[PDB]
């Protein structure tokens, strides 16, 4: 399933080995935009939350 | 008992397995986060 906009969900990912390679999730994305960070350099940067 | 206080609002995750003439020595420190 998923959720609505008025009650959009928020999942906290703070303890994981991040396999940022979710490009398999329907690769033909209609909108794949990045703000504040570039597309691929994203995979090799650390963050708190 | 099981619930210590009324509210408990945290989203941390750190699990491990049992840390279990029975001297159980422990040393606690907090440095460099």
């Amino acid at each position: 399933r998923f959720a609505s906009v008025y009650a959009w969900n928020r999942k906290r990912i703070s303890n994981c080995v991040a396999d940022y390679s979710v490009l398999y999730n329907f690769a033909p994305f209609f909108a794949f935009k990045c703000y504040g960070v570039s597309p691929t350099k994203l995979n090799d940067l650390c963050f708190t939350n | 008992f099981r619930v210590y206080s009324s509210a408990n609002n945290c989203t941390f995750e750190y699990v491990s397995q049992p840390f279990l003439k029975n001297l159980r020595e422990f040393v606690f420190k907090n440095i460099d986060g």
